[PDB]
């Protein structure tokens, strides 16, 4: 899955 | 601020994108669609999975 950090 | 998520909020913490081009909310907070670690392979939220 695609995933960020904020 | 851009706002995301089932939540209507603005980004915080780790965000988890739908894998659904259409999808109307795109990110979401990983809490709000009840995760804590990143899941493998494709993932769709619960508007786009039913
Ligand atoms: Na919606
Ligand atoms: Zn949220
Ligand atoms: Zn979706």
């Amino acid at each position: 899955a695609r995933t960020k950090q904020t | 601020e851009p706002t995301y998520c089932l939540c209507h909020q603005v980004s915080y913490g780790e965000m988890i994108g739908c894998d659904n081009p259409d999808c109307s909310i795109e990110w979401f907070h990983f809490a709000c669609v009840g995760l804590t670690t990143k899941p493998r392979g494709k993932w769709f939220c619960p508007r786009c999975s039913q």
